[PDB]
């Protein structure tokens, strides 16, 4: 079958220009696709037949094909603009559409966040029921990345951890969650549970205690 | 103007036939375009899977085609999908697309209308509905643990809805027994606490679960 490739990652810095590659063996000879996709939602078609806009789209959107490589080209960009982009064509001897693997836009210049931390004991109700789960949730954080840690007092703990990957905003900072799940023994035989977070080099530590 | 809507199952046993349905609106499938499927495995890309055309003309992947039905029903204005023999491989966000014929000499296609997008998990494991437990406050935190449902999706409202500011509905994690949890906290004014009451609406479709449960302080 015919091969679009797209590099993974490209990053801009915001107001200049992005441009985002797809290559593929006499590319120019076919007309190609653009479409842009936000995190949690379906693709928009932002470009089609190598450079022209469908309503809507603004006009630093623009596209180029010749030769063996295409090139999505998106004018002072915005941090709104960060999404996967997608090239495609049809490919005529195989009557099928293909794909590229999809470019992670990443605008620079944001700002570090540290992460809120938000962490609950378990609920009477859930003891009741002889279960127990402490619930870690970690938000607004930039860049998107963070590791957990729980400790009982003082000693660390790994056993009945889940914790979530990050997941993007929409405010372009980042949300994760982690769960530790206990007997309501545990939970009642030690002083307090701790979720630390840490974010690039920071540790924010949340601690409950049996009430 | 054009709206396309995904339904069907959200959920299909391994080597059955996953099935999704397609209702176009704003436009009749009968009088033009190519109408068809891509999917989207969970943090992958995008994969074409098949189209078809009024007349019942169709296209489909190579790779799928001994294991792909697509059928159109144009008194309905709707079309339709059928994978075979299916795996956890097939586990996906299924969109329906308006396929655009170019202009362009050479045959060509692109899709400028698309669905929302609807999840099937390919899984032998039973659908099983959320219990649900208030997260009492100490503004406040308060909130809503979603705990050991299957399979995704769950929604959550406040108040029936009334309630929208400050709330944050996280990303489930997937436990290692297969199962779900997920929770979902609303940042309200401390003030509010003995003269607002707060329940958080919890619905389960695979399941048929509805939890509405109060949060008190």
């Amino acid at each position: 079958s015919y091969v679009l490739t797209q590099p993974p990652s490209v990053s801009v810095a915001p107001g200049e220009t992005a441009r985002i590659s797809c290559g593929g063996n006499n590319i120019g000879t076919k007309v190609l696709h653009w479409y842009q996709q936000t995190p949690g939602q379906a693709p928009v078609l932002v470009v089609y037949d190598d450079s022209d806009r469908p309503s809507g789209i603004p006009e630093r959107f623009s596209g180029s094909n010749s030769g063996n490589t295409a090139t999505l080209t998106i004018s002072r960009v915005e941090v709104g603009d960060e999404a996967d982009y997608y090239c495609q064509v049809w490919d005529i001897s195989t009557d099928q559409a293909v794909f590229g693997g999809g470019t992670k836009l990443t605008v620079l210049g944001q700002p570090k966040a540290a992460p809120s931390v938000t962490l609950f004991p378990p609920s009477s109700e859930e003891l009741q029921a002889n279960k127990a789960t402490l619930v870690c949730l970690i938000s607004d954080f930039y860049p998107g990345a963070v590791t957990v840690a729980w400790k009982a007092d003082s000693s660390p703990v790994k056993a009945g951890v889940e914790t979530t990957t990050p997941s993007k905003q929409s405010n372009n900072k980042y949300a994760a969650s982690s769960y530790l799940s206990l007997t309501p023994e545990q939970w009642k035989s030690h002083r307090s549970y701790s979720c630390q977070v840490t974010h690039e080099g920071s540790t924010v530590e949340k601690t409950v205690a049996p009430t | 103007e054009v709206q396309l809507v995904e339904s069907g199952p959200g959920l299909v046993k391994p080597s059955d036939i996953l099935s999704l349905t397609c209702a176009v609106s704003g436009y009749s499938i009968s009088s033009n375009y190519y109408w068809g499927w891509i999917r989207q495995p969970p943090g992958k890309g995008l994969e074409w899977i098949g189209s078809i055309y009024h007349s019942g003309s169709t296209y489909y992947k190579p790779s799928l085609e001994s294991r792909l039905g697509i059928s159109v029903d144009t008194s309905k204005n709707q079309f339709s999908l059928k994978l075979s023999f299916v795996s956890a491989a097939d586990t996906a966000v299924y969109y329906c697309a308006r396929h655009v014929r170019s202009g362009y000499p050479d045959t060509a296609y692109y899709f400028d209308k698309w669905g929302q997008g609807t999840l099937v998990t390919v899984s032998s494991a039973s659908t099983k509905g959320p219990s649900v437990f208030p997260l009492a406050p100490s503004t406040a935190a308060l909130g809503c643990l979603v705990k050991d449902y299957f399979p995704e999706p769950v929604t959550v409202s406040w108040n029936s809805g009334a309630l929208t500011s400050g709330v944050h509905t996280f990303p489930a994690v997937l436990q290692s027994s297969g199962l779900y949890s997920l929770s979902s906290v609303v940042t309200v004014p401390s003030s509010s606490l003995g003269t607002q009451t707060y329940i958080c609406n919890v619905n389960h479709k695979p399941s048929n679960t509805k939890v509405d449960k109060r949060v008190e302080p």
